[PDB]
């Protein structure tokens, strides 16, 4: 489709790529190795998927705490048009589907 | 006994959260806060925590601003008490972007509320130690509300919490009178904080926020001052 | 392909809002004394307008008021910024009266959300470049709602086969169908 | 002590908490199901009826398509959320293939759904036993049922919840080939049955009737008790 | 899938169905709804004490208390970029207690403007005064930027630069300078709103408050 | 015990005390009563956060408008209420949206009874401690009313009662309901009598009623003036039965 | 992961009946496990860190001991408590500066590099997986506007600024210390903010120091980049206070 779509879809997994590699460059294996410990530990304390969650943690951590981008304005997903059965999305997030 | 009282996430027998009654006490042993709603304006007072002459007086501060019409003030612990006010700012900045107009002050509450009743239904987290005050002048009149670290908010004229808040709270009751002007309710408020401080009052060791139609504003020491002088 | 066309002129105390019928509506209700008109891609209006539907109902319920058009304004704005770079095919036109000053309002966007908010009318529709010089030669201030709806009226008519207005009073709403002799 | 997790063995081999599952299930309400020649009777007793209660909205009968119906015993939000299930998958597979759903199939399904839920230590089993009736495309009537592991099986005449043990004897002793000939001695036995346990008959009994080819039907008071005064008339004939 | 959650952002759902659409209307002939463009002139120079911006006619949008910016192009996306860029320098000086610096401003226009590949299309002219002096940027499209004692944009971009560079010297007065700019604008287009950001005028060691706006 | 520290554990008789200590904290919360007639219905609820220096800026508190023909009354934790509403009113918007109908009143109560059961279902969270009455009117059924519970559960009535002091409220109503001949104005007496009876001014009470006029829904708010009214009424009754 | 621990002192997330976190507490106290203290003092127009230097063993390599930092070209650092989590503060602060410069195009400031390093710690005591580093940070540098700055950290994640602090085992003589000198006099030259560090320090610990056992870093208006001294220059000052 557009050539903007997949750029869009995968900006924060670029930019952690591209991060992690000059901070092992620079200092070493063991602080992407933290960084990456630390983001899984707070990735793991929120509300089920069929609400929605704030990630004040995550955002601390990740720095963007004073930050306004086109996904925080555009298309809120607080108040999203569809979603599914609870059960369903809770089987989906785990796997088992 | 003891089986319900580790656990966020556990009953007891009796249908209780004690973890949550546990934060309440850590905020009902900080520092001293007064709020009084008046006609054409609000007041915020607390007690500093820095008296000493070592520490700087313009580094770290307990009211602040969130938008040009609304204020904060809080008792508990500091470090959840920054992180909870940059969120409040992004989510002013937000509602402008969308809807090109201030968002108003019971709408801010609501949302904050909403982010600290999280972390009360979920293993691996604590709850936030803190409560908020919170001021606005919206549609030329005034508002005053408070936060709980449960994430239940309520609508007040006149409160006080911290340190010996019971005693605050019945002083306030026999002063608080419905038309008062916001000088007097500054007036009022430092009695307020004035009856519990154990020590000698300046103008180094309280800050004072006011709001009006013109914004929200922090007092400089020196009006601090000549309001002190003026008792 | 026909998309119509839609215009809104402002007098005393009033305003109107029309378009032009035989097919589908164009004009929907947001609320009271509140109306927005669509022209374009007969999907993407109906399309457009259950979604503002949608957010008006969220916003009056969580809020506790009525809203007022600059507001309306903004959320259709932000709404169509949404698809900037498949957009929709509309032009929205908004006129309506302040819910507690009772002052009118009217103004146009483009299919990405451009406004343009005038005094005197605004006109909407692929034929956006005729109606106007007409509609420069037949407006003049401190209008009644009966000679407003007959210029109205006769501009929407005597420039291109029936047309629909609406007049908003702080009182009541009046429609009429109209139809060449 | 090994009954404080999902996913421990005990050292002679058994899952407790599955089986405690089960006792949550042996204390709901009676259900009965008996299949014939050409009709499936379904019957539940009522466990208590308020006066200040629309009994529109207790119902534990349910139709999960055209062809097939369900009862239930058990706890009741864990059984809506199976009946939910099993009737958005009804849907989906009939709009993605124009063939009628099997009962054999919906039965496989829910069955499936319910023991991927005693697998992990993060989540709890569904307490709750059904019944599944209904006819398939050539006609022949089936009846299954489920338990909260995962099994299932078909019978011709079965009982589950609290005083099931009873029911399924006197079902044993009763169930011939010339007490299912016609639908009203079908529906009959049933009544019989759920008469041993039931206090007053009628008054608190609810029974559902499919035929071939027919929308499920909801017998009313009025039939009930017809159907219990000729139980009536004739024990009062046999008595002797 | 349908199971997995919603996000925020653009979204791409009609882009296959638009393309046919065009095509087969120009094949046909028939129009279709366009975008609103702006294309004036648009000028500014440094002198001594600060910035003066001009454009012919608001156009010249507000960032912040002591930086302006002025933009060619969709309007649409102007707005947008401006806005967006005026909240986060908002937050930043809520946080830091002071006022911002013209190079926070460009680099996050032009990290914005570099992100989308040149489809937003805005060109921005961004002019303010900070505690180590005035500056004066010209940003482009797809990201690029340049740091420049005078520049210029939009129709009649020539005719200005030739009075810029034949008259033009380093450190004038405030008041030449406005004088400079109007006639620089009023070549291109053969009634010009001017911005003056004064070092004068701001106080830099005052802590920041929120302006009225 | 050893059965009661998770959500996720059967114990060996098939219970589930977490959700019993759930429901458990309910009735330390205010009263709430609710009333069906032939021409409207009716919720009558206690007000707890009673003081002087307390303000009022809001529309009502415990009472909360769900779309143009619902409304809904909570009981338990304001926190978790104010969830549950929010969800609410989202599910009414997504259905309207799509199906271009109004959504039907049962389906609303059983879709947030899902999301209330699923956090019994799965470990690691904690159910929620609110229980909610509903009224409402559609064209399928008219009017109606619904109750709701922590574990999920839901139930239609014609008379039921929630919070503190239930079990008398209830044992009242069911004394002096009359089925299929009651109105609006004797439902209004009734619940005076029972609230008075089960906890009287004006400050104290909030009322809301629901009716069809000219098809359209009408969802008000008594007035002071109206409870005063409604009360003295009710203590001159009372004081004319009670002198014979 | 591995599942909390039971009591009202044994788990960062637990409140107890008072409404304490006594995990927080017992990271305040491995503050005091190097058994070092350290001063830091501001000037007119500088700022100055002094800490003394302990090798107890002859075979150790002296260079390598120090617990003096270079963060920027402008701003210095003294750790005070665990060594390796004293180090891996240091590289985190690191990268949190290069953070900075890259997106806002200039040189991050002393306050604003304390905040971030408090709101890191802050996550620390909410979550059950990660635990809080035992150890204090003080910052020093020299502000465009503002002038010379100090700024101090700790494990809760609580930051402030001050004209002067101490940390380490003998914290409270020495801003009692402190306090009187600074109640008494105000406006001092370069030297005398060195000679009052050194007083400081050589008061509450009774000991007359040698240039082999305290470190000095510095910073000034007229040359802003961090400085650390060397011997010669530390024995002048100190037959300077000698004299």
């Amino acid at each position: 489709s557009h050539p903007l779509e997949l750029s869009e879809k995968n900006f924060q997994l670029n930019q952690d790529k591209m991060n992690f590699s000059t901070l092992r460059n620079i200092q070493g294996l063991f602080a992407p190795l933290k960084l990456q410990m630390e983001f899984k530990a707070v990735q793991q304390v929120q509300r089920l998927p069929f609400l929605s969650s704030s990630n004040l943690s995550l955002d601390v951590l990740r720095g963007n705490d004073e930050t306004i981008g086109f996904e925080d304005i555009l298309n809120d997903p607080s108040q999203s048009e569809v979603m599914g059965e609870p059960h369903l999305m809770v089987e989906y997030k785990l796997g088992l589907l | 006994e003891r089986g319900y009282s580790f656990s966020l996430t556990t009953f007891s027998p009796s249908g209780k959260l004690v973890q949550i009654e546990y934060a309440l006490a850590a905020v009902a042993g900080g520092a001293p806060s007064v709020g009084i709603k008046a006609a054409n304006g609000v007041v915020l007072a607390t007690e500093k925590k820095q008296k000493s002459i070592l520490y700087d007086e313009r580094s770290v501060h307990k009211v602040e601003p969130i938008t040009k019409h609304i204020g904060l003030v809080y008792s508990g612990m500091g470090p959840d008490y920054r992180v909870l006010v940059h969120r409040a700012r992004k989510l002013a900045q937000q509602y402008y972007l969308v809807y090109q107009e201030p968002i108003p002050t019971a709408q801010l509450v609501q949302r904050v509320a909403s982010v600290m009743q999280e972390y009360t239904q979920s293993g691996g987290v604590r709850p936030f130690g803190v409560s908020l005050l919170i001021c606005g002048w919206n549609e030329g009149r005034p508002y005053l509300f408070q936060s709980d670290p449960s994430g239940a908010y309520f609508a007040w004229k006149a409160t006080a919490m911290g340190k010996n808040y019971v005693n605050g709270k019945t002083f306030l009751e026999k002063r608080y009178n419905e038309d008062l002007e916001l000088e007097d309710a500054i007036h009022t408020a430092i009695l307020t904080l004035k009856e519990s401080f154990e020590g000698q009052m300046t103008e180094d060791n309280i800050e004072v926020g006011i709001c009006n139609e013109a914004g929200f504003r922090r007092l400089t020491p020196t009006e601090v001052k000549d309001y002190l002088a003026a008792i | 392909y026909n998309g119509g066309a839609v215009m809104a002129m402002k007098g005393k105390n009033c305003v109107a809002i029309a378009a032009d019928r035989r097919d589908f509506q164009k004009i929907f209700p947001m609320g009271d004394r509140l109306y927005i008109g669509l022209a374009g891609l007969a999907t993407d209006v109906q399309t457009v307008a259950q979604r503002l539907k949608f957010r008006l109902n969220l916003y009056e319920l969580k809020e506790g008021r009525q809203i007022k058009p600059y507001t309306l304004m903004s959320m259709v704005a932000n709404l169509l910024y949404e698809k900037r770079f498949g957009p929709y095919y509309t032009e929205p036109v908004i006129a309506g009266l302040d819910p507690k000053t009772f002052k009118p309002f009217i103004c146009s966007l483009d299919l990405i959300g451009c406004p343009m908010v005038t005094d005197d009318f605004v006109v909407s529709g692929t034929c956006a470049e005729q109606m106007y010089g007409m509609c420069e030669s037949l407006w003049e201030p401190n209008m009644d709602p009966d000679h407003l709806f007959e210029t109205i009226s006769q501009a929407m008519l005597n420039a291109v086969m029936g047309v629909i207005v609406h007049i908003i009073e702080k009182d009541k709403i009046t429609t009429r169908t109209l139809k060449a002799r | 002590s090994y009954d404080r997790a999902i996913t421990v063995f005990s050292p002679d081999g058994h899952l407790f908490q599955v089986e405690y599952a089960q006792e949550a299930v042996k204390k709901g309400s009676t259900a009965v199901g008996v299949r014939g020649r050409d009709i499936v009777v379904l019957g539940v007793e009522k466990k208590s009826v308020a006066k200040l209660q629309d009994e529109r909205t207790v119902r534990k009968i349910c139709a999960l398509d055209d062809n097939v119906c369900m009862a239930f015993a058990g706890l009741t939000a864990d059984a809506r959320i199976v009946i939910n299930r099993a009737r958005v998958e009804c849907q989906s597979h009939r709009l993605t293939v124009e063939d009628p759903v099997t009962v054999e199939y919906i039965t496989r399904y829910i069955a499936s759904l319910k023991q991927r839920y005693t697998q992990s230590n993060g989540r709890r089993p569904f307490g709750i036993s059904a019944l599944i009736v209904g006819f398939d495309f050539d006609g022949t009537p089936r009846l299954y049922q489920t338990d909260p592991s995962g099994t299932y099986h078909a019978w011709k005449a079965n009982a589950i919840g609290r005083g099931a043990k009873s029911v399924r004897e006197f079902l044993e002793k009763n169930y011939t080939d010339e007490a299912i000939e016609t639908d009203d001695l079908t529906i009959k036995l049933v009544i019989k049955a759920l008469l041993e346990v039931v206090q007053s008959g009628g008054k608190n009994i609810e029974l559902a009737v499919m035929r071939r080819d027919q929308s499920l039907k909801i017998l009313n008071p009025e039939e009930i008790e017809k159907y219990v005064a000729e139980i009536e008339k004739e024990k009062e004939e046999n008595e002797k | 899938s349908v199971y997995a959650p919603p996000v925020g952002g653009f979204s791409f759902d009609n882009c296959r169905r638009n393309a046919v659409l065009e095509a087969d209307f120009a094949k046909r002939g028939y129009k279709l709804p366009k975008v609103r463009k702006t294309g004036t002139t648009i000028a500014g120079v440094v002198y001594k004490d600060g910035i003066v911006l001009g454009a012919d006619t608001s156009k010249i949008h507000f960032i912040s208390p002591n930086i302006y910016c002025c933009g060619a192009g969709t309007a649409a996306d102007t707005d947008m970029t401006t806005q967006l860029i005026s909240s986060n320098l908002e937050l930043h000086s809520l946080s830091t207690g002071r006022l911002p610096r013209v190079v926070t401003a460009n680099r996050m226009l032009k990290q914005m403007l570099f992100r989308y590949q040149g489809y937003i299309g805005a060109a921005l002219v961004l002019g303010g005064v900070d505690v180590t002096g005035p500056h004066l940027y010209s940003i482009y499209p797809h990201g690029s930027t340049d740091k420049l004692p005078y520049v210029t944009m939009g129709s009649g971009s020539l005719a200005a630069m030739a009075v810029f560079e034949d008259k033009f010297r380093p450190d004038m007065e405030e008041e030449e300078a406005k004088n400079l700019v109007s006639e620089a604008i009023a070549a291109g287009i053969f009634n010009i709103d001017l911005c003056v950001i004064s070092k004068n005028k701001l106080d830099f060691l005052r802590p920041y408050t929120v302006p009225n706006k | 015990r050893r059965y009661d520290s998770r959500t996720t554990i059967f114990s060996p008789e098939g219970r589930l005390y977490q959700v019993e200590y759930a429901m458990e904290a309910i009735g330390h919360a205010g009263t709430c009563l609710g009333i069906l007639a032939n021409d409207g219905v009716l919720l009558a609820a206690e007000r707890r956060n009673i003081h002087k220096l307390l303000d009022e800026v809001f529309f009502s508190e415990k009472i909360y408008k769900l779309n143009e023909d619902m409304a809904c009354s909570v009981a338990g934790i304001t926190s978790d209420a104010n969830v549950l509403t929010n969800e609410l009113r989202l599910i009414a918007q997504r259905y309207l949206l799509q199906y271009q109908e109004p959504i039907p009143c049962e389906q609303l109560v059983t879709a947030l009874c899902d999301i209330k059961q699923a956090y019994t279902q799965f470990g690691g969270k904690r159910p929620f401690g609110v229980s909610l009455l509903y009224i409402g009117w559609d064209k399928h059924y008219g009017f109606q009313l619904y109750q709701s519970d922590p574990s999920g559960n839901y139930g239609g009535w014609k008379a039921t009662c929630i919070g503190n002091n239930s079990a008398a409220a209830v044992s009242m109503l069911k004394q002096d309901y009359k089925e299929g001949e009651m109105t609006l104005k004797s439902a209004l007496a009734l619940a005076i009598k029972v609230l008075n009876k089960t906890m009287l001014s004006a400050e104290k009470v909030e009322i809301a009623t629901l009716t069809r006029e000219n098809g359209k829904t009408v969802i008000r708010v008594l007035k002071q003036k109206e409870v005063e009214q409604l009360i003295k009424k009710h203590e001159e009754e009372e004081a004319k039965a009670e002198r014979e | 992961s591995r599942g909390s621990s039971a009591g009202f002192d044994r788990h960062i997330t637990i409140f107890s009946p008072e409404g304490r976190l006594y995990q927080v507490e017992y990271a305040f106290k491995a503050i005091n496990q190097g058994g070092l203290t350290s001063v830091a003092v501001r000037g007119k127009d500088c700022a100055v860190i002094v800490t003394q230097k302990k090798v107890p063993d002859k075979l150790l390599d002296s260079s390598t001991v120090t617990h003096l930092f270079k963060i920027t070209e402008n701003i210095g650092c003294v750790m005070t408590g665990m060594t390796a989590d004293s180090r891996s503060q240091v590289q985190r602060a690191r990268y949190e500066a290069a953070n900075w410069k890259y997106k806002y195009g200039y040189e991050i400031p002393v306050d604003m590099l304390c905040k971030r390093i408090a709101d890191i710690s802050q996550v620390y005591t909410q979550n059950a997986e990660m635990r809080p580093l035992g150890c204090c940070m003080i910052l020093i540098g020299i502000d465009e506007e503002q002038g010379p700055q100090v700024y101090k950290c700790d494990p809760a994640g609580y930051y402030c600024g001050f004209k002067a602090t101490a940390a380490g085992v003998k914290q409270t003589e020495s801003t009692s210390f402190l306090e009187k000198k600074v109640k008494k006099k105000f406006d001092w030259t370069f030297e005398q903010t060195v000679e009052t560090a050194i007083t400081c320090l050589s008061t509450v610990l009774s000991i007359d120091f040698k240039p082999s056992e305290i470190e000095v870093g510095v910073v000034t208006v007229e040359n802003p980049k961090f400085r650390i001294l060397t011997e010669a220059e530390i024995d002048a000052h100190l037959v300077a206070l000698a004299e």
